[PDB]
């Protein structure tokens, strides 16, 4: 046969937020990323950990270089910034929805930069803070980013959900609505 | 336990600047981003590999290292100083040129043990959808979810006759957690005898999966 694949090492440092990131991508999915502040390798799926390892220190070293390089670029360009690029937001369920069967809602945030966003899951208009998770900023084919936010839920006709996303490129927060629909 | 290797980042140098690049915005909160993507392209496992390093400053890709070239090449004027500087450093150039081997091929062999062979069989289900009085064209839904890899084939049939028209799909949907899903819908006005069928083919299966309605 033929095994066509792409592996990507994506890294960045952002100002003025002073935030960095280092991750590995396999065919569009995250393999792992390194928690810069803890110097630890975080696998996207727990099962991956028993098949390999990565010295987190290598990512921190790279981030330090990206940080130094950012200053050179800011100087080289006379601190000339660009426009913020607002994201597209989509909310969908992970699996077919059946009343009373645990499921997961996905809030897909796409095509934006800089890689920073505020996200809030709302259930019946109120913020949900338990049973939620998110990915780091994932690379696209171009210069923009995407991200996934997740919410565990129990399908019911009495509820409705929203994924509220705010980004420096948006005039006002973007609230994407989702409701069960047999 | 095999250790995944990372790509080495070169240090940039200053001493010069460019005449006002460009914004395309203004008023917005200023931000500055140094972003690098080192891409390993496997055309057939380790047999044929191309390394492509891409540097971005804010919204602009400005520098590139294509293993087939063997040197850095500016994409915009903002990356030219780095190309010239790094291309004049034989030691650094040799290190970059070797990464298609010390990083790309090295890491593939590791991932070939668990990512390349990952297989999750899809769950196929068929069901109608409208508002009761179909009025216009009716809609039949073939739901295929929870699968991996992304390569999949979903075909509709009208009495063994593959419908090549009236298809409405979400396309391949990536869930972000190493699973995919898709909905392939057929616009058609039912007729008892006239049976519709959804056939699904995927590399995790041995034989196609069919569902009638
Ligand atoms: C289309 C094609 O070139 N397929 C090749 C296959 O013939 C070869 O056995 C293998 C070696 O890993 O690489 C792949
Ligand atoms: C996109 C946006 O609204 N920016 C906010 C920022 O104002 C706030 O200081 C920070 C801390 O929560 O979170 C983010
Ligand atoms: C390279 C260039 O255009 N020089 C600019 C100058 O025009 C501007 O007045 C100053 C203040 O931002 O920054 C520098």
């Amino acid at each position: 046969i033929k095994e066509e694949h792409t592996i990507i090492q994506a890294e960045f440092y952002l100002l003025p937020d002073k935030r960095g990131e280092f991750m590995f991508d396999f065919d569009g999915d995250e393999i792992f990323h390194v928690d810069i502040e803890k110097s630890e390798t975080i696998w996207r799926l727990e099962e991956f950990a028993k098949f390999a390892s990565f010295e987190a220190q290598g990512a921190l070293a790279n981030i330090a270089v990206d940080k130094a390089n950012l200053d050179v670029m800011k100087e080289r360009s006379n601190n000339t910034p660009d426009a913020n690029v607002a994201p597209e937001v989509t909310v969908l369920s992970r699996s077919p929805v059946n009343l009373g069967e645990p499921n997961i809602l996905i809030c897909f945030i796409d095509k934006f930069s800089p890689p920073v966003v505020n996200v809030t899951w709302l259930r019946n208009g109120r913020p949900v803070t338990e049973g939620v998770s998110e990915t780091v900023f994932l690379p696209r084919d171009d210069h923009l980013f995407r991200k996934f936010h997740y919410l565990t839920f129990l399908p019911s006709t009495d509820d409705f959900y929203d994924c509220e996303v705010d980004h420096w490129g948006l005039e006002e927060p973007l609230r994407k609505h989702w409701e069960f629909e047999e | 336990k095999k250790v995944i290797t990372a790509f080495n980042d070169g240090l940039k140098g200053g001493g010069g600047s460019l005449v006002g690049g460009g914004s395309g915005g203004g008023g917005s909160r200023p931000w500055f981003l140094e972003y690098c993507k080192s891409e390993c392209h496997f055309y057939n496992g380790t047999q044929r590999v191309r390394l492509l390093v891409r540097y971005f400053y804010n919204l602009e890709e400005n520098l590139r290292f294509d293993s087939d070239v063997g040197e850095f090449r500016a994409v915009t004027e903002l990356g030219r100083p780095d190309a010239e500087n790094w291309n004049s450093q034989p030691e650094f150039l040799e290190q970059k040129r070797a990464e298609v081997d010390t990083v790309c091929r090295h890491n593939y062999e590791i991932f070939d043990n668990f990512l390349v062979p990952r297989r999750v069989e899809p769950t196929v289900t068929v069901y109608p959808t409208k508002t009761q009085p179909l009025e216009h064209h009716n809609l039949l839904v073939c739901s295929v979810s929870d699968f991996y890899p992304g390569n999949i084939e979903v075909r509709w049939f009208r009495n063994g006759k593959e419908e090549k028209t009236g298809i409405v799909s979400t396309g391949l949907v990536r869930n972000g957690d190493w699973t995919f899903q898709t909905l392939v819908m057929l616009e058609t006005v039912p007729q008892s005898g006239e049976v519709y069928t959804c056939q699904v083919e995927h590399p995790s299966l041995t034989d196609p999966v069919t569902v009638e309605w």
